[PDB]
């Protein structure tokens, strides 16, 4: 059972004894979604972790590749041994029509396309070592998808499954903490100490190749790790009662990073992952469940009130319990920066060994790992909508904290709207000046460093203090919490540089105030269209068109782009303008003014100049010297292996392009068309009967969105790439 | 000030023009269709190219649009 | 400070409907009887406590009304009425002036019903060159 | 003293969306918005905004020096109020092209009678043409002097704002 | 005497349109 | 007994109905007489700051450094 | 007509304009480099490097580099004597008011 289609599915009028093409993207454009399904949870809870399923079975279906296509054709071994010079590679490609050169031949006895995004650095991190090995983990995870995808069939199918004990929400919110983080954090420590720590500490010089202490060892009998960082390993662990001090040895807050190749200490990662490990094991019991220990579920929240902000933040929802949509913004804005947090974090202060020096992933990664984040949040609260126009039922609220906003609309939104001039309008309206003041504007006097200076300065800030922080003040840890901040206490390694005191100033309270801007007029778009969305002060009654819903009146003299669905249809564009900015600022700091090389007489030598400082003030400086000063990489870059990035943003510029045709265009104009041609088929009897109508409005504010928004990405990943590697 | 011109047959409703926002709706009795009903606007001065007035309103060839030229604080909508 | 006013309608103070400067160029009011204080959705946002009168409350886009008359369609409720109301009071209302329900149809309701073009006959329309008296319009 | 007018908006009928909170009307000294032309209902132009002018002019001694052109320089530390008069005189027009949202041609004005005057309906249209435009004689007279008074006097600073 | 024709430019940009956005301020209140 | 206030906030401003006021004043104002000081207003600085040398510029003279307007060739 | 006016004051100027400005009565001595010379640029924002700016062709001021061709379309019909210009000006005025 059951099933199967055939016409008709969920958009009530789907079958319609057809009549027209353009159903094949009403279905492709409903299909998952609900209410154009039902909130009748006893068949919607039993979809969401159905799921939620595959995505993993897909993620598995994923990862089970990225080792088979690691460990079926290494650069891993044929390099590992030697970090430094000779670097990444996970795909080599069949000899069709001139594929070949696409698999380079530049990796240590290996033909193949070079690889950006750790992995080598992720698996020289644990240890593993041997292709026949995480190939012995390619199979570990592929059926291992199977059973998890054998859960679709587990419940639901032969088992219409349970909302009764889905709705509740206490065991799970306790157990994730404990339960299935806590199987983790520390039960990666047993791994991160015994497996990981020393097959690294003893990697950290000798141990070149093949005799590689297959993890097999170091259980039941110690002696060796014992022969290494001691601990006295009899059959009696001190710190059972406070000999803690001893079984330490190899985990005092070391901070800085491994100067015998960057990363930063694994001697500095069990103390991090058994503390933040168990908070999440203990603190993952604080709520009800059965055995009388716990807290309010919500009974906590209405705990407290405040006069204005009244009731307080009270009686916190009951679909927040129930289902998704209501909830569904928060697990995203959150998860949101929880991919901008780990970002501005990773590069920011290196994990797995071989980053700091690297590039083509102390950048690369950095991004995507900021797309997904931007993407994610900058489309998280299109879930605040739906919801109101959807999953929100009759009542639960008034005097709720909620409503306290919906009243106080118009004059909450509003007072952002102005910042969103000042902050920007004039703070971007500010490179502009120094263009009108470098072209027209004679260094004589204007906004750059030896200019609208700002002498010492800008500080430092703090950071710096971040550099008196370990020598006292938070007593120790070691070496200045992250070299990036501090004073001049300066390292690197691998000839080229690693991280250093990356000093800010003008060029720094500039730019910034743009991310500082943007993420203003990129929210409120958002908030304007998140608040009004269902009640809009100017079609006042929305829940009368749906979630998407095009516009409405040619009347009231120009009502369009009203929907949040379409408040989201440009909710994005900017993100792209904002995530697909910010990346940028990054990749001309890391580089030009962070990456290095080495020579010697006191002199680090960057990929490009300490340019930047005063040739990325002026708006322009980013085409003078951020394009045609770069791109050279990709511009020429054919007959080679940059031979894809000379091949992508091509058909990435077109397909930034072939957006506007559907996005600047009309819609009636097009339908109006698909007759004309029609005469050819018909009169000459061919013609459909799925009357070939021309793509539905929303549907084409559902392409010049994707397409624009596929377009100027790859492009910049067709681009930013090939810069890095040879002048990389 | 509502435009341009818009045309016969439907009503009753129970499956057509039941939803102008700003009124603009009587129904005279008049003789022709399958019981008695001819219409556009006992009005058009409260409306507003609320042009949802044929979406609910079939009957063949252009059937509702706007043309406000003058375009009026009555139906350009902007109160405050 | 406080009183006259006896609304209900009620939710208090916020911006998002009916403001400052349209006690002049129009205004618009709405009457009904309120089944219970039976709270419902009411523009600027709130939820209004309906009451035991009223039902008279202020609101400028008469837009907002029928909407709300029918807003009173998802709790069961019935008989919306509105009015105008302005300087100096008067019209401006279809329910009841007679509450002719736009739907129905009944008494004497006038002409103004449609082009000598029962549409199809539509084309280049050059019966125009500077019409005067001649059509302005129809 | 006993709590106050919280929740229940803007005075009167819980549906007149201007709004009430502090920073509308309050002890901590709303008092402001009531002795510069602000609220009250007040009295008679000139001696309302010849105050603006007076104040408003020198208020620009700022972005007329380190900002713009010459920071510190020749011709020179005439900073304080350069053309800063000069680049008023339209600010000193602008609102003398405003005269369209104020019309009458005379100013009684001025007392009030018994009876009362500023009659029980102000918030709005009392002010006029030859009824507002002599506030315009203020700000401008006041602008200059509002500018010029910052020149003649002082320029190696002092304790003027300390707070206040 | 001599030096100029600047006479024009502080017009054509400075007062002239200062008088355009002045008298058709308007067109409305022309 | 009166919980005050303001309400009636602070003395009705200073014995200052005089001198500023009336005296001088560019004043009466609009319609006619406005232009009356926005005509000078905009032909003032303008006009007289559409000259005054000789001089004040940014500064440079006598085209040389390996001559110029040549070479060399002639005068 | 109307605009026929300005088209005609399009050029009675820019004719009139040159011989002031630029250097034809000069450029007669030798005819080919060049930085074909447009107008004279009273732009009170340009930093002293107005020298380093547009002290170009015959200049003495930050002049525009003319590209309107015309400077040949006038060389062709007849004149190289701008004292025998001054007139096409006065002519496309003899057509402007007229
Ligand atoms: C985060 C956890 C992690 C995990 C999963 C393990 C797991 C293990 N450790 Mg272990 N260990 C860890 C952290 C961990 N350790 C750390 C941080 C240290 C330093 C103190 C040790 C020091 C250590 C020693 C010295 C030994 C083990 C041993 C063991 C094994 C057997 C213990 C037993 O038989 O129960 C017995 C239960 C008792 C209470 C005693 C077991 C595989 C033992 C082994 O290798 O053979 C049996 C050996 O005794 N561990
Ligand atoms: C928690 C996360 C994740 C998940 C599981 C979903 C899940 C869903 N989203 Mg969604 N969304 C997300 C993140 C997520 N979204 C983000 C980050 C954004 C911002 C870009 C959106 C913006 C969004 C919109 C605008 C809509 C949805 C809709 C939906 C529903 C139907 C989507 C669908 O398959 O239609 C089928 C459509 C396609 C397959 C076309 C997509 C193009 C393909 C080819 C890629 C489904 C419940 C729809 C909905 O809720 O119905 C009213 C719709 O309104 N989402
Ligand atoms: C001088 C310099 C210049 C040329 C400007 C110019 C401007 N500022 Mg500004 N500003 C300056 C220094 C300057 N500021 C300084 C030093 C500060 C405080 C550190 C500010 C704090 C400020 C604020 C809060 C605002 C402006 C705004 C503005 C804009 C006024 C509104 C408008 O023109 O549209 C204008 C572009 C306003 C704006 O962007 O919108 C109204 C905004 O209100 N400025
Ligand atoms: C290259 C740029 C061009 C320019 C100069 C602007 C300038 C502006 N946009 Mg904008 N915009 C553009 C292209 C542009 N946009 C495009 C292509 C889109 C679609 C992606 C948008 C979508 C957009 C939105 C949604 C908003 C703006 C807003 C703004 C204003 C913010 C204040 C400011 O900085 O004023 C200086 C000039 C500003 C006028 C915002 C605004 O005005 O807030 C209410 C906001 O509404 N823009
Ligand atoms: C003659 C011109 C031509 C044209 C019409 C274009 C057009 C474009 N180029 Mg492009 N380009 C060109 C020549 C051209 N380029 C040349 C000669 C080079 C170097 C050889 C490049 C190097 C280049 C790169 C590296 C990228 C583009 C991108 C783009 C697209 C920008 C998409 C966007 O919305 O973000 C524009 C939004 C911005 C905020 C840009 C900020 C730029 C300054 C102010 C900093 C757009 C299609 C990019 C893209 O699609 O993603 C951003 C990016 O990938 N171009
Ligand atoms: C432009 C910018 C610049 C360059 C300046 C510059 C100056 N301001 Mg100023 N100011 C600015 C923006 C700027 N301001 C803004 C946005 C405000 C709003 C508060 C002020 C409010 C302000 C006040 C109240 C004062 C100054 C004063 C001053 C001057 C202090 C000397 C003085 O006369 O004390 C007098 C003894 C100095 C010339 C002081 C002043 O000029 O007093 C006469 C006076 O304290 N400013
Ligand atoms: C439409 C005309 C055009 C013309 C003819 C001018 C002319 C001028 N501008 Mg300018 N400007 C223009 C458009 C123009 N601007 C535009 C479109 C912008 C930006 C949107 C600017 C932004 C600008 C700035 C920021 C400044 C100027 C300044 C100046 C003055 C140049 C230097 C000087 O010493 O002034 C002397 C002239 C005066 C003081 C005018 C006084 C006239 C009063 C009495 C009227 C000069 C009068 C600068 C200046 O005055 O130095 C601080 C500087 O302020 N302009
Ligand atoms: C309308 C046409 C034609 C065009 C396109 C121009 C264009 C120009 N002339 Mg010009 N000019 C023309 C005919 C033209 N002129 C004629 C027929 C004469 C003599 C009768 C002049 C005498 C003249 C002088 C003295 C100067 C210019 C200047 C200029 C430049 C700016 C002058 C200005 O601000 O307003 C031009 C406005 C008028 C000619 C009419 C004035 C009355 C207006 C306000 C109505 C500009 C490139 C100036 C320049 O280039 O700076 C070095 C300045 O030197 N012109
Ligand atoms: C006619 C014909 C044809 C043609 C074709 C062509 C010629 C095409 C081209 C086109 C163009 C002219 C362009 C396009 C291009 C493409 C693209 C562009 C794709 C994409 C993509 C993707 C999937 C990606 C994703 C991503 C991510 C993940 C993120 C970052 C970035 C990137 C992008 C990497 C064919 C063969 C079909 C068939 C037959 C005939
Ligand atoms: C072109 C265009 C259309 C028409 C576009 C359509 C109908 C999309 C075409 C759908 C696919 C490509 C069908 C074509 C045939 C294919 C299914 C496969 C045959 C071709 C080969 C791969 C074999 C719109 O509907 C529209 C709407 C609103 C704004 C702008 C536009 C717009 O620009
Ligand atoms: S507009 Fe609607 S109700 Fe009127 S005749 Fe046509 S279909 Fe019937
Ligand atoms: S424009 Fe359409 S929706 Fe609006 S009142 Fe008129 S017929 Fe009704």
């Amino acid at each position: 059972f059951e099933q199967w289609a055939k016409p008709g599915h969920f958009s009530r009028t789907i079958a319609k004894g057809p009549d027209t093409t353009t159903w094949i993207w009403n279905l492709h454009a409903d299909a998952h979604d609900f209410d154009s399904h039902t909130s009748d949870l006893e068949e919607i809870s039993r979809k969401v972790f159905s799921a939620h399923f595959g995505q993993l079975s897909i993620i598995f279906l994923w990862l089970s590749g990225m080792y088979f296509h690691g460990a079926r054709f290494s650069n891993y071994e044929a390099w590992l041994n030697d970090p430094t010079h000779i670097g990444p590679s996970a795909q080599v490609v069949w000899p069709i029509v001139g594929q070949e050169i696409l698999n380079g031949d530049v990796g240590g006895g290996f033909r193949g396309i070079q690889i950006t995004s750790g992995f080598f650095q992720i698996w020289r991190a644990s240890g593993i070592t041997s292709e026949l090995q995480l190939y012995c983990t390619a199979i570990g995870a592929l059926v291992f998808a199977g059973l998890m995808l054998f859960a679709g069939w587990f419940h639901y199918h032969k088992a219409a499954p349970k909302l009764a004990w889905f709705q509740d929400v206490e065991s799970m919110l306790n157990h994730h903490l404990a339960g299935l983080l806590g199987l983790g954090s520390l039960s990666w420590a047993g791994h991160q100490v015994h497996v990981s720590l020393p097959i690294n500490q003893f990697l950290n010089a000798g141990v070149d190749p093949k005799e590689i202490p297959l993890p097999h060892e170091f259980i039941l009998n110690r002696d060796l790790l014992a022969q290494l960082y001691p601990s006295f390993a009899e059959g009696a662990t001190p710190f059972f009662t406070l000999n803690w001090s001893k079984y330490a040895d190899f985990l005092t807050f070391r901070g800085g990073l491994d100067p015998l190749t960057g990363g930063l200490w694994l001697t500095d990662i069990a103390h991090h992952h058994l503390a933040i490990a168990i908070l999440f094991l203990i603190a993952g019991h604080m709520y009800r469940t059965n055995w009388g220990i716990g807290h309010g579920i919500k009974d906590i929240l209405e705990a407290h009130k405040g006069p204005f902000t009244g009731q307080g933040h009270k009686g916190l929802y009951e679909i927040l319990t129930t289902s998704w949509h209501a909830q569904l913004s928060i697990n995203l804005a959150m998860l949101g920066s929880l991919t901008i947090v780990v970002a501005q974090h990773m590069y920011s202060m290196p994990p797995y060994p071989y980053l700091a020096t690297d590039y083509a992933t102390q950048l690369s990664l950095f991004t995507h790992h900021m797309w997904i984040g931007g993407f994610l949040i900058v489309g998280a609260a299109a879930h605040a909508a739906i919801f109101m126009v959807r999953d929100y039922d009759p009542t639960t609220r008034y005097n709720d904290l909620l409503d306290r906003v919906l009243r106080h609309r118009d004059a909450i939104i509003s007072h952002l709207n102005w910042v969103c001039i000042f902050l920007g309008f004039h703070s971007f309206g500010l490179y502009i000046h120094n263009d009108t003041m470098s072209a027209l504007g004679r260094p004589q006097d204007m906004f750059s460093d030896t200019a609208i200076q700002l002498q010492p300065v800008f500080a430092q800030w703090i950071q710096n203090t971040h550099a008196l922080a370990p020598g006292t003040t938070a007593p120790g840890a070691t070496a200045s919490t992250s070299l990036t901040w501090g004073g001049g206490d300066l390292v690197a390694v691998g000839n080229k540089v690693a991280l250093l005191p990356i000093p800010l100033g003008t060029a720094d309270f500039l730019v910034h105030h743009i991310h500082a801007f943007t993420i203003h007029v990129t929210v409120l778009i958002l908030l304007k269209g998140v608040l009004f969305a269902r009640s809009s002060r100017l079609i006042p009654d929305k829940a009368n068109l749906g979630f998407r819903f095009p516009c409405d009146g040619p009347g009231r003299g120009g009502t369009c782009q009203v929907s949040a669905w379409d408040h989201v249809f440009l909710g994005l564009f900017w993100m792209y303008n904002s995530i697909s900015v910010v990346i940028f600022h990054f990749s001309w700091k890391m580089q030009s003014d962070v990456w290095g090389t080495i020579n010697d007489q006191g002199v680090v030598t960057h990929i490009t100049a300490g340019n930047f400082a005063q040739s990325s003030i002026t708006i322009n400086g980013w085409l003078r010297d951020f394009l045609w000063a770069q791109a050279s990489q990709v511009i020429q870059s054919y007959g080679s292996s940059l031979s894809a990035y000379g091949l992508f943003f091509l058909g990435a510029h077109f397909v930034w392009a072939f957006s506007l045709m559907f996005l600047f265009s009309g819609r009636g104009y097009w339908q109006e068309l698909i007759e004309s041609i029609v005469w050819a088929h018909n009169k000459l009897k061919v013609a459909p009967a799925t009357q070939p109508r021309a793509l539905s409005i929303v549907q084409g504010r559902a392409v010049g969105v994707t397409h624009y928004l596929l377009g100027g990405i790859a492009t910049t990943w067709a681009f930013f790439l090939a810069r890095i590697i040879a002048v990389g | 000030s509502h435009s341009v011109k818009i045309y016969d047959t439907c009503i009753g409703c129970t499956q057509c023009v039941r939803a102008c926002p700003t009124d603009v709706l009587e129904m005279i009795p008049w003789g022709g269709c399958k019981a008695k009903q001819i219409a556009s606007a006992p009005r058009t001065e409260d409306c507003v190219g609320c042009k949802r007035c044929e979406s609910a309103c079939p009957t063949d060839f252009l059937s509702v649009r706007v043309y406000l030229w003058h375009e009026t604080t009555r139906s350009m909508g902007l109160a405050y | 400070e406080l009183d006259p006013n006896t609304p209900s309608p009620i939710f208090a103070g916020s911006t998002g409907g009916l403001l400052r400067k349209a006690q002049v160029e129009e205004f618009y009011v709405i009457t009904w009887e309120s089944p219970k204080e039976q709270i419902f959705e009411m523009p600027t946002g709130g939820a209004a406590i309906m009451r035991e009168g009223p039902n008279l409350l202020k609101l400028a886009r008469k837009e907002q009304c029928l909407a709300l008359g029918t807003r009173l369609r998802s709790k069961y409720k019935i008989k919306y009425q509105f009015y105008r109301v302005f300087p100096s009071g008067e019209v401006q209302y279809l329910h009841p002036k007679d509450g002719v329900y736009p739907e129905k149809v009944n008494p004497g309701r006038q002409g103004v019903g449609l082009n000598m073009r029962s549409i199809g006959k539509n084309v280049s329309p050059i019966e125009v060159k500077f019409t005067g008296k001649q059509p302005y319009d129809l | 003293k006993p709590t106050y007018q919280v929740i229940q908006p803007l005075n009167g009928d819980p549906f007149i969306g201007g709004l009430e909170t502090p920073v509308t009307s309050s002890p901590l000294i709303a008092w402001y918005l009531s002795n510069l032309p602000a609220y009250r209902t007040a009295v008679n132009p000139l001696l309302r905004g010849v105050e603006v002018g007076l104040a408003h002019g020198f208020l620009l001694v700022g972005p007329f020096v380190k900002a713009g052109p010459l920071r510190n320089t020749e011709y020179a530390g005439a900073a304080g109020s350069l053309a800063a008069a000069g680049l008023v005189v339209i600010l000193s027009m602008c609102l003398t092209m405003y005269g369209i949202a104020s019309f009458k041609e005379g100013e009684p004005s001025i007392a009030p009678a018994l009876t009362l005057t500023g009659r029980k309906k102000q918030p709005d249209q009392l002010q006029s043409a030859d009824g507002w435009a002599k506030f315009t004689g203020g700000f401008f007279f006041g602008g200059v002097s509002g500018v010029t008074w910052a020149c003649f006097l002082m320029y190696v600073l002092d304790l003027p704002y300390y707070f206040k | 005497m001599i030096n100029l024709p600047s006479l024009f430019v502080p017009l054509v940009g400075l007062l002239f349109p200062a008088v355009a956005m002045a008298s058709l301020f308007l067109h409305v209140e022309k | 007994w009166d919980v005050y206030g303001s309400d009636a906030p602070s003395p009705y401003n200073s014995l200052q109905s005089k001198f500023f006021e009336t005296f001088a004043a560019p004043f009466t104002k609009r319609g006619l007489l406005l232009k009356f000081l926005i005509l000078g207003g905009g032909s003032l600085l303008t006009y007289v700051s559409a000259n005054a040398p000789q001089d004040v510029l940014p500064i440079t003279r006598g085209p040389q450094q390996p001559p110029k307007l040549g070479p060399r060739g002639k005068i | 007509f109307g605009q026929l006016a300005i088209i005609f004051l399009w050029t009675s100027g820019n004719l009139f304009h040159v011989a002031w400005q630029g250097n034809f009565e000069a450029w007669v001595q030798d005819p080919f480099h060049v930085r074909p010379i447009a107008h004279a640029i009273w732009d009170p924002h340009f930093g002293q490097p107005a020298v380093e700016a547009f002290t170009r062709g015959g200049a003495l001021g930050p002049v525009n580099n003319a590209y309107s061709g015309v400077y040949q379309w006038w060389y062709t019909i007849g004149l190289r004597t701008n004292e025998d210009l001054y007139t096409g000006a006065i002519f496309l005025l003899f057509l402007s008011a007229i």
